[PDB]
């Protein structure tokens, strides 16, 4: 059965059972689906290749699971991925061979069969993150995903070494293969003899070069108390630049660890190995792109695990509810007690507006951006910490802890390539969800400067340094604020009291001023609630008695995000001008508000 | 201990704009406005490498006008302990 | 006295930076780009006069790749070495560089992987052909610097390509060329020109006019004196916002040459050591 | 204005002119295989519904260097990079359709 001597992987054996799924297959996948197109689909796929002649076949995983035979290849695949996909590799050339030949002439005629073709199988295995991971799987198919943090330029790898002699000379050349070049010390032509130097052409070398590619890995699922890692991938060859920053995707690839040196000067090696992935298939796979997505792709995950249907029923219900524009922002701020229609507005910021591309451009997005101020400890921190909390994509900063360069790009130097990478600073991170700022009132003047590009543009132009470039980032702005003085006092002009350029100030969305008149009669309340736990010292029932959801909030909000699309019509027009009419009679901008 | 001639009289006269790679390296007359003009400093040219890992002193080198490029690999290694110059034993102009 | 640059030019394609790739190391290569950041002319060395005293010096070759060093072989003699040295500035070939990290086309830049800038060391008299804030075309004459290497293109052919014979636009229009000369036969458009400057405003029409106008010619060139200036500045006051020309200008976003320059505080980082400032708009509003 | 007929006319001729140009846009470029659309846009440059017009009307003369393929993700095109530029130059100079079209 011959074998491969750790990997227990028969050579052969497995080219019969491949053979005979690859051949055969139709749908057995539909079985898992539960079924509720008839023909095999890897014949036909096969020969669209044979006739694009694009080879890079980057397979299905699982059709193997379920199929009979290739259930047990399934296992070994994930187990011992490089030796099985070279012989995948083998055996599919040897079948576009053998198809060829059923065709007797086939594309004029025999030079395609000696091309490579290769495997890029994808789809393979629910994996967890990439923290969770053991040293047990240091080299296994893993999926993940999140968007692509920084990427290094093409790094050339010979694969070839080229060389030269002083004498005569000769040009020969070795292949690195395992990652240390020999040279020969004498000599090729002469040889001779002679001891006589072998040069290196540097420019003469072949290059590889599997690009590098930060990535911030997204598992979700997050067990915390975890922060996201971010990940490293070598990607290869015409993976290589596919992949452009940000991007969303589902790539699969081998997990892999190295150690490195450490003296950079002596032959010491770290031991404690340093890993990074190898990556496989992403989710040319660029040039195929919706050829993917034949096959359907995958049912769309069998609708990508939306809610319970009854708990999407129990949204759609809890919607009903009358009370619910209040029931909310009730729900929201457990802990904060009235203040009402500051949650409120709140509410709004989660559920801001809707984006607009125009034909192009258009792109006002759903943006809102929200400021308060009052006495201070009015918990206005303890609600920037509830969203913060709530955002996903969300980050709480404080004033003067800042200035215009720390909201992005950093560039600093990687120094673990001893490079210099561009690290985008705070606010491209926050792109999406809501930004939240402290102490905005006492930000340094070149910060903000910030703002007001991203407040108006919605997104961000970076000419500096080595790189020119507008890079967009949108997301939600909360600021807080404290009057001088610091309860900003009667009367007095409040535009004054607040402090702040009128313009930019009257660039903010929601304009939140808290303030005190010491209702008894208020205090008293808020000192029942206060005084509450108290009793339980464990933390029990805050708010009891009344009503609020919980998670079933953040769902809810999920999903009203991606399923609406809200469009006024004509109804909100007139009223919705008087209004202004009568504001100015302000701004045009509280209008768009 | 020495005497360096001016001699005197080379028409030519080389403009300054007009000069070129084969006016290169030949004596050449010209004349002009003096423009912002150095500060003096003693000559005595000498570049040198203290070094971090191997130890010292890489001894002294004579870079260069104007260089001071790229002294390559020396004393040990040659890395990573690599070179630092030092305030120490390296000798300078100024001149004109 | 013996020096040669041999140029070519008028290759038939051009290549884009993203779209290098590791198989066309070595050979020449076509590639147009905006200049960046260019950096003062420095001496080389093409061939060298380094050896030791012993027992002859200065021979002459190499330092190839940036090293510099050093002589590679049959030292000293008779010292036969190794040892290192001696240099003749004396004797050697000094060129150039003035290198330049030149910046991915704007127009190109695929979203949203954003725009990737890369260096070309300007040796020879192609040397300071270039400008910066520039589209230029360049040779390829591309390989490699090692880094482990990394590639870096070099120049031999500068060209800051990147009007008119008008048929020649024409020509080079040419598929339209049927279609809008009917504009040219069309009349009035001059309100639908008017009448299509900044759909997004109401009225604001003397200013739509006005950016169409400013859009428009006038001429330079006496010589006299002044080549007469055909550009014209305009200024629009207004009270603020709600579209100061917070509506206006963004508008005039779209166009060529065209430079946003947000707020006064930069502070001319414009006109930095491209005019962020200016020599980007050349032929262009700030 | 007569002069967009006399424009009309040139870029009739000037479908020859982009054939050398094409050919050997390639061979120019070292490569022979490509992304269509970048040297659509590099010879674009040098004079875009021209352009794809002149991608029509090479692909009907030529049918076999230059493939066509619609794919899930769009039509990827197919171009025989070995494919001989001397006869196609003789042969993109015979059939304009022989002009006749």
């Amino acid at each position: 059965l011959r074998i491969i001597w750790g990997t227990n992987v028969s050579i052969q054996e497995c080219t019969t059972n491949f053979r005979n799924f690859l051949m055969s297959f139709k749908y057995k996948f539909r079985k898992i689906l539960d079924e509720r197109d008839e023909e095999l689909y890897y014949i036909k796929q096969l020969n669209e290749m044979r006739e694009l002649g694009t080879s890079n076949l980057n397979l299905d995983a699982r059709n193997l699971l379920a199929y009979k035979q290739t259930e047990d290849l399934y296992h070994q695949l994930l187990n011992y991925p490089q030796e099985v996909i070279s012989i995948m590799d083998q055996t599919i050339k040897d079948c576009m061979v053998s198809l060829i030949v059923d065709n007797n002439l086939d594309y004029d005629l025999d030079e395609i069969e000696t091309k490579f073709y290769k495997v890029r199988p994808y789809n393979v295995g629910s994996c967890k993150g990439m923290r969770e991971l053991n040293p047990n799987d240091i080299d296994k198919l893993i999926n993940l995903k999140g968007l692509v943090l920084r990427s290094t330029p093409v790094i050339p790898d010979m694969k070839v070494a080229f060389f030269k002699c002083n004498v005569c000379d000769h040009t020969m050349a070795v292949e690195i293969d395992r990652g240390v070049i020999q040279e020969p010390a004498r000599c090729e032509r002469i040889d001779c003899n002679e001891p006589n130097s072998m040069s290196l052409i540097h420019n003469r070398c072949s290059f590889a070069d599997k690009q590098v590619i930060k990535l911030q890995e997204t598992p979700d699922f997050v067990p915390d108390g975890q922060t996201p890692h971010s990940i490293s991938l070598c990607v290869y060859d015409e993976l290589v630049d596919s992949c452009r920053a940000g991007d969303r995707i589902e790539v699969t690839g081998t997990f892999r660890s190295i150690p490195i040196r450490a003296n950079s000067r002596q032959r010491v090696l770290k031991s404690l190995y340093k890993t990074y992935v190898d990556v496989v298939h992403v989710k040319t796979s660029t040039i195929e792109q919706e050829l993917m997505q034949n096959k359907v792709d995958h049912n769309e995950v069998e609708e990508v695990r939306q809610i319970t249907d009854q708990d999407l029923a129990k949204i759609r219900e809890v919607a009903a509810r009358e009370d619910l524009y209040s029931l909310l922002a009730r729900s929201i701020a457990p802990s904060i007690y009235e203040l009402e229609d500051v949650k409120k507005g709140i509410l709004l910021q989660l559920f801001g507006g809707t984006n607009k591309t125009f034909t192009k451009g258009g792109r006002y997005r759903g943006d809102i951006n929200i400021l308060l101020c009052g006495d201070p400890s009015t918990s206005k921190s303890q609600i920037l910490q509830y969203v913060h909390k709530i955002t996903p994509r969300g980050v709480y900063t404080s004033g003067k802890g800042s200035s215009a360069v720390g909201l992005t790009a950093y560039i600093t130097r990687d120094v673990d390539t001893k490079q210099l990478v561009l690290e985008s600073g705070a606010l491209v991170l926050s792109d999406g969800g809501v930004c939240c700022i402290d102490e905005f009132d006492k930000m340094s003047d070149s910060t903000r400067s910030v703002l007001h590009e991203v407040m108006e543009q919605q997104t961000i132009s970076i000419a500096k340094a080595g790189i020119i470039t507008t890079l967009n980032a949108r997301s939600s702005i909360l600021a807080s604020a404290n009057p001088i003085g610091s309860r900003y006092n009667p009367n007095l002009p409040v535009t004054e009291n607040i402090d702040l350029p009128p313009p930019l100030l009257s660039r903010f969305d929601l304009v939140y001023l808290v303030l005190d008149k010491v209702d008894e009669k208020n205090d008293r309340e808020l000192a029942k609630h206060l005084t509450n736990l108290y009793l339980e010292d464990k933390p029990e029932h805050i708010s009891q008695d009344d009503v609020l959801p919980v998670e079933f909030l953040t769902m809810y909000i999920s999903y009203a995000k991606e399923h609406i699309h809200p469009i006024i019509t004509e109804a909100a027009k007139t009223e919705l001008v008087r209004a202004y009419v009568g504001m100015r009679k302000a701004t045009t901008r509280q209008l768009e508000s | 201990s020495e005497i360096h001639v001016r001699i005197s009289d080379f028409p030519t006269i080389y403009s300054l704009r007009e000069l070129r790679e084969s006016n290169l390296s030949s004596l050449v007359r010209v004349t002009g406005v003096v423009t912002r003009r150095t500060g003096v400093f003693p000559q005595l040219k000498y570049v040198k490498f203290n070094c971090l890992k191997c130890g010292s002193i890489l001894g002294p080198f004579f870079q260069d006008s104007n260089e001071e490029i790229r002294i390559s690999f020396c004393t040990n290694c040659k890395s990573k302990g690599p070179f630092r110059v030092n305030g120490e034993k390296t000798v300078y102009r100024n001149y004109q | 006295e013996r020096v040669f640059q041999i140029s070519f030019f008028n290759l038939p394609t051009v290549h884009r930076i993203r779209d290098i790739r590791s198989e066309k190391i070595g050979s020449l290569l076509s590639i147009s780009g905006t200049v960046t950041r260019t950096s003062e002319v420095r001496p080389e060395l093409y061939k060298a006069s380094f050896t030791c005293d012993m027992c002859r010096a200065i021979v002459d070759n190499v330092e190839q790749s940036f090293k510099y060093t050093e002589p590679t072989f049959c030292p000293n003699p008779s010292c036969e070495n190794r040892a290192f040295w001696t240099l003749n500035v004396t004797r050697s070939r000094f060129l150039d560089w003035q290198k330049v990290r030149i910046q991915e086309n704007a127009n190109e830049i695929p979203t949203g992987s954003m725009p990737r800038t890369l260096d070309v060391i300007l040796r020879g008299d192609s040397v300071e052909r270039a400008k910066p804030g520039d589209r230029c075309k360049f040779t390829g004459v591309e390989i490699v610097v090692p880094d482990t290497y990394k590639i870096s293109f070099l120049a031999c052919h500068v060209i800051s390509i990147g009007r008119d014979q008008e048929v020649f636009l024409n020509s080079l229009s040419s598929d339209e060329i049927n279609e809008l000369k009917e504009m040219v036969k069309d009349e009035h458009i001059y309100d639908k020109l008017v009448r299509s400057i900044a759909p997004a405003v109401f009225g604001h029409e003397a200013v739509k006019k006005g950016i169409l106008l400013q859009m428009l010619g006038g001429v330079h060139k006496t010589v006299e004196g002044i080549k007469l200036r055909g550009d014209i500045n305009i200024c629009v006051v207004g009270d603020p916002s709600t579209s100061k020309s917070q509506f206006l200008k963004y508008v005039v976003g779209f166009a060529p040459r065209s430079v946003y320059t947000s707020g006064k505080a930069s502070s001319a980082a414009g006109l930095t050591a491209e005019a962020g400032a200016l020599m980007l708009a050349d032929n262009g509003i700030c | 204005s007569q002069r967009q007929k006399r424009y009309q006319q040139f870029l009739a001729m000037k479908m020859t002119q982009v054939f050398d140009i094409l050919f050997s846009l390639t061979r120019g470029q070292p490569y022979t295989e490509t992304y269509l659309s970048s040297l659509i846009v590099d010879s674009l440059q040098d004079s875009t519904k021209e352009a794809s017009e002149i991608l029509a009307g090479l692909q009907g003369i030529l049918p076999m260097d230059i493939s066509v393929h619609q794919v899930d993700g769009g039509l990827k095109v197919y171009r025989w990079n070995s494919l001989d530029k001397n006869r196609f130059s003789k042969l993109l100079q015979i059939h304009k359709s022989k002009q006749q079209d």
